[PDB]
């Protein structure tokens, strides 16, 4: 098993500034993370479903990055609807792990 | 009937020959003749009832196999035909069906859909790797997946007679005889990473018989490398 | 009606094959894509029933832009040039938008304003062997076959541009031609499932029906 | 110079063009050509070949070698259907996923004639007979023995032949192969009396296909990587 | 071309109950399920997922001795029946269909899982 | 596959050779290149390996433009046309972007508007001798060689703008055409240090191992 | 007047073209050619000539004329190497920066034969014989004077011949050229014993040099000025 | 390459004009054609038939 | 692409100290390495180089009977021994790459050498 650590869990950002949630594994999964929203309702949908590659209904706000063990994703303007739940994902070995979540809110 | 061909002797009484072309010749390259063909008898592999099928890739069942297997360790580079005997003997009171193909660059997959199958798995030294019957799952790492009715290759079963093939009916046929000349992108290829044939033989119908007969069918497959040249000095 | 089944009626069509966006001001904003066919699901499987091609190339570019939202004050700019750099297999690769690997003398660019005929370029059957190899069953890790390389991409911006953030978005469209195909092959019945070799998960072999009669 | 006019149409990427276009790499030197065993000219040499064909679906043998076989037995009934399918094109059918079904459906339109090859793949020792009806487009399908006989039929004796071969046009109700028991299957002792058939399917005659369309089997979801 | 599971559920502890995904606007018979839980402390964990043409099932090593996968051509359905209730298999539980291997595309929207007495 | 190392296939080819900027209203901008082959290091390496060289030229520039940041109050331009004199060896030369070296009828100009294929212009070989000299042993300074001299290059504005400042930058494309080549030459080995001279430091001769065995 | 129309890739700046271009300066009557000897017509015939091989690096040679020399002695070992390096391709050996070396780093396919010329740089008075072993692509370097001999081999005589011409294919393990003492340098009264031999390379017959590309062998950071 | 000049009225859709047009789907082996009786050649051949003249209108 | 020294030293009156500058990223034999010396009241002032091929120093006439300059192959370092340490030799030493016979591109960060007692 690879451990996928998320040790923020927390997020606290106004309207329209960049945010970055960080994903650390345990060892090299080379590249093969994905990362999902949750919505408050319950309603989970994908994002990016590679290191940096956006699915297709995805507005342009959101990248990803990172290489190795460390990656990354960015939403330099952050709206109303962005406000959820975020995970990511490994798909290289048996079997797949979840990271935990990172909830967002507003700073004052 | 009574082949000869250096210092072996076979038996038999139609041939199919490759894509309608024989094996034919091309720094220099030196021709050996009197150290390859030869017929190269493996062992026999037991049709039983639940049986699957069985594969041999085919310039690696050959690699321990004497003269011709010391020739792939001191040249480098090599091509080379081959004409494969095929022949089980069973009585007229068994029935069965198989199919003996012989297919060019089969590429195969891994049981787990991130890794690629390891080096002892898509080939034993001269015996007979076996499909099952059975899907292998994904909690292994590097295994082939030898589901048989997909072939091992993602693909459909049934289809697999656009390659040379041969029929055998036990009800109207016992032998089979393939003859295949030399297929590849480049005239001169490393004989270690890279196994451009692969003999498969796989029962449609499944053997039956009655109580009394014997309860298994010997498979004998027969091989002997024609046309062959190395290049070296 | 017996033509339109010939191997040049069949694969030599045209294909959207990569997308991809690229800003100016970003820095770390180009494009990049390794030529390959194995990317979509739809050439992948009529260049897969059979073993060896060979054929030329022809590929043609459609880059649109759109204004990023900047400041204020009267943003006003001129027509967008545009480099789209060929690395031949072996060659050097760029890493950042300003580098000296867009300035080599080898590797071939075309220059393209906007407004135009979009920008069509060829490349001939470029491999050390006589054919393409669809398969390889043998190790190089297993099955990659490095003697078919067909090369990279590069695509920026040659304006700088300071009043407003422009991105812009470019399609590739693949066409082979004057194909030659060797050694059919039955066609893939199992959903793909990665680009690089042939796993897959096991499927049944029809859709099935209720009785036999 | 010389005088030119632009006529509409001019500066456009029609995607099904035929132009000349500039090579990036000229005085290259290509690779010559090497010759390569079973070179493919048209794709209707992958549809004269033959390939089996799965009668035997039945909602659990389709992941399975058992797909292919038709089971025979002897039995107690006079007259009996052994398998029957239709010959309406694409519809769920059992000459779908086939190496020639694979072809007519990257095509619209089509039409030609059908090769079927059946092969008793059962013992040397056992005897029996079949009927090989066939029903054309319009008539409907035998739901007796007798009225099979009265239409277009084969009798196909298992002690002396082991393969029938049946030619039947195929255009894109469209016709029924059934087949039904006229003996049962006669077999001494000490020899099994259930039995197997294979079914083979190919094109008998050149075909006409026309209107390339993709295939409805494959689609992807996101750029494999 | 949505995934549409049952309503919310409750079982004593010792019971069992079953769950449902109905698919509906692709072929069924084509893609894996797979079933996620989640408890509301913690984030996603896999269970295991089932090959619904040959009725293959493969079980994460945690979840192997309570869960059973099982599935139907007919009504494009696919059940997961929960074995020895206890008090941390309290839970919201989704079906995903996987494709390009790792890759989750489409949700359902999950069935709330209580236990009390 | 024997023909790709001639002379025409080795040395004919492009290579950006220059790279500059100007803009309208500095009063002090306008480009200005000095046609050599010794700037950038890869050319002059290729052309390094013989003595005598004899060609014809093709230039091709790449001029894009870019917006200054303004006052306010809604700029818009125009198409801007740019002017790029050549000057010949013994010519008159400009100092200010208005002079009266710019208007000169034996300084062949070419007129140019943004927005259309960029402006390619040909020379031939001008020289008293009979061929370049790459190496020149002797005085004119040692080792200068007045011969071999191909003029001067000049960019300019010829709009002139008053609402918005706008710079724009070029990029010189080198072909040498026709190529001919006497006396082969060794090649260099150390780094080149300076454009006029052949000075250097000294290198070792190739890179060490640990044993001859 | 005449109707055209603009196809995709018209007004485009491909690097890599061959057009007509317009002449800045016509009517210039440019200055007719002229006898020089030593035309260059291919590059091949720069690489056919033979140049000296530093064989002698050893990580403090290399900044003098000591790395061209091998040293030969009178030792009291019977059967010892003299040298010995491998036909890899481009990976910091001694053929890299020779005369050959440098062209065939512009060019990234390649393949041919290679002529080793070496040479007796010693006394007059001196007797001796060594093997020039060659171990093909493949087999490995021998550890041994008699396996050495097991192979290709040629005995080279220094008191009857000086130039011993060694040819050999080279393409792009790959070999070794290794070399032992056969018998000791035998000398007389008053001459010296500690001999030298220097080591050439050129191209036997006509490459096949394909795909040019930039070498790796320079770089700059500023224009020169 | 070959000079050329752009006249007036280039760029133009003129909507009454004759030009060649690239083809949407070439390689297409269109159906060939079969004999149907009648075929017009002119639309005076619809004229110079017979047709009864309503002579006594007369408002109903 | 980058050059990187040692720490902070620390050396009482009449001792010597070695500093080092480890480069990676380019051909170490290729480039010479100029060692500068800048007091926190002044400038920066010229110290010497070393050829790493042929390992030739030359020095500035100030600094030739104090410092001696070494290099190495294997680790791709270039030391610098300051032997006779004074009170006015408590500066910032930076190692640079010299490319085109003027320009300096790439630098380190220094260390900073202290004496005291």
């Amino acid at each position: 098993d690879i451990q996928m650590t998320q040790t923020k869990s927390s997020l606290s950002a106004s309207l329209g500034d960049r945010v970055t949630i960080s994903c650390r594994a345990s060892q090299d999964i080379s590249n093969y993370l994905n990362w999902y929203q949750q919505k408050p309702d319950g309603s989970v949908k994908l994002l990016i479903y590679y290191t940096s590659t956006l699915h297709s209904g995805v507005p342009s706000r959101f990248s990803g990055s990172g290489s190795g063990t460390d990656y990354s994703l960015t939403i330099n303007s952050l709206e109303q609807e962005d406000i959820a739940t975020y995970f990511c994902q490994q798909g290289n070995t048996f079997p797949f792990t979840f990271g935990g979540g990172t909830k967002l809110e507003i700073r004052r | 009937r009574s082949i000869t061909l250096g210092n072996s002797t076979i038996t038999t009484q139609n041939v199919v020959v490759g894509y309608g072309v024989w094996p034919e010749y091309l720094d220099q390259p030196t021709q050996p003749d009197v150290a390859t063909c030869r017929f190269y008898t493996l062992e026999s592999v037991q049709w039983m009832k639940n049986s699957a099928g069985w594969w041999w890739k085919l310039p690696d069942a050959l690699s321990q196999m004497g003269l011709f297997g010391q020739n792939m360790q001191y040249h480098y580079l090599g091509r080379t035909g081959y004409t494969i005997h095929v022949q089980c003997n069973a009585s007229k009171f068994h029935q069965g069906c198989l199919l003996v193909v012989c297919v060019p660059e089969a590429e195969m997959g891994c049981s787990n859909l991130n890794n690629t199958p390891e080096f002892s798995e898509l080939s034993g030294g001269d015996s007979a790797r076996m499909f099952t019957d059975t899907q292998v799952g994904e909690s292994n790492a590097k295994k082939v997946q030898t589901a048989v009715w997909n072939a091992g290759m993602g693909v459909g079963v049934g289809n697999l007679t656009i390659f040379p093939h041969q029929w055998i009916n036990l009800r109207t046929n016992n032998s089979a005889t393939l003859v295949m000349p030399y297929i590849n992108s480049v005239p001169m290829d490393n004989m270690f990473r890279h196994n451009n044939l692969t003999l498969m033989i796989i029962p449609f119908v499944p053997l039956n018989y009655s109580e009394g007969s014997s309860p298994y069918v010997p498979i004998t497959v027969t091989i002997a490398p024609m046309c062959a040249e190395y290049n070296g000095l | 009606s017996r033509s339109e089944s010939s191997i040049e009626n069949f694969l030599c069509r045209s294909a959207c094959v990569y997308y991809a966006t690229y800003t100016n001001n970003s820095k770390k904003g180009f494009a990049e894509w390794v030529i390959n066919t194995r990317q979509v699901a739809q050439l992948r499987r009529k260049l897969e029933l059979f073993t060896y091609l060979r054929f030329d190339l022809e590929l043609t570019f459609v880059i649109t832009s759109a204004q990023q939202p900047s400041t204020a004050s009267s943003v006003d700019a001129p027509v967008q040039t545009h480099q789209i750099m060929y690395v031949p297999p072996g060659g050097p690769v760029p890493t950042k938008v300003k580098d000296y690997a867009w300035q080599t003398s080898t590797n071939p660019s075309v220059f393209w304003t906007e407004g135009n005929a979009p920008p069509r370029m060829s490349i001939p059957f470029i491999s050390i062997g006589n054919a393409y190899s669809c398969f390889y069953d043998g190790w190089t890790v297993y099955g990659i076959n490095t003697l078919n390389n067909m090369g990279t991409l590069y695509m920026r911006h040659v304006n700088e541009a300071g009043q407003g953030p422009i991105k812009s978005t470019v399609r590739i469209y693949f066409k082979p031609k004057h194909v030659k195909a060797w050694v059919p092959r039955p066609p893939r019945l199992c959903q793909y499932e990665k680009q690089k070799n042939v796993n897959f998960s096991p499927i049944g072999v029809t859709t099935s029906r209720t009785d036999i009669i | 110079g010389l005088p030119v006019m632009t006529t509409p149409g001019s500066t456009q990427f029609l995607t099904s063009d035929d132009f000349q276009s500039p090579s990036a790499m000229p005085q290259f030197d290509v690779t010559p050509e090497m010759q390569i065993p079973g070179r493919v000219n048209n794709l209707m040499e992958i549809a004269e070949v033959d390939s089996v064909v799965p009668v035997n679906n039945t909602e659990d043998n389709v992941s399975s070698l058992k797909a292919y076989q038709i089971p025979v037995q002897s039995n107690s009934d006079n007259g009996k259907q052994v398998f029957g399918f239709p010959l309406q094109p694409g519809a769920n059918n059992v000459l779908n996923r086939t190496l020639l079904g694979e072809i007519l459906n990257y095509y619209t339109h089509w039409s030609g004639s059908i090769k079927l090859t059946f092969m008793f793949c059962g013992s040397a020792m056992a005897t029996g007979k079949f009927l090989l009806a066939y029903s054309p487009p319009g008539a409907g399908v035998p739901k007796n023995r007798k009225d099979a006989m009265l239409g277009t039929h084969v009798i196909w004796d298992v002690g002396l032949q082991s393969s029938c071969v049946l030619c039947v046009p195929w255009i894109s109700a469209a016709g029924y192969v059934t087949c039904w028991y006229q003996t049962n299957i006669v077999v001494p002792a000490d020899v099994q009396s259930s039995c197997d058939i294979l079914c083979f399917v190919s094109a008998c005659n050149d075909f006409s296909v026309r209107m390339l369309k993709d295939t409805p089997f494959i689609r992807q979801d996101t750029f494999y990587q | 071309v949505q995934l549409q599971q049952s309503a919310a559920e409750l079982a004593r502890p010792g019971a069992s109950v079953k769950m449902s995904c109905k698919a509906s606007g692709y072929t069924f018979t084509t893609y894996t399920m797979h079933w996620v839980k989640q408890r509301p402390g913690q984030g996603l964990e896999w269970i295991g997922y089932i090959n619904p043409s040959s009725r293959y099932t493969e079980y994460n090593q945690k979840f192997k001795d309570k869960t059973t996968l099982t599935a139907d051509k007919s009504s494009s359905t696919a059940y997961m029946q929960l074995s020895s209730l206890t008090f941390e298999d309290s839970a919201v539980y989704y079906c995903a269909r996987r494709s390009e291997a790792d890759r989750f595309v489409y949700w359902g929207q999950g069935t709330l899982v209580t236990v009390s007495a």
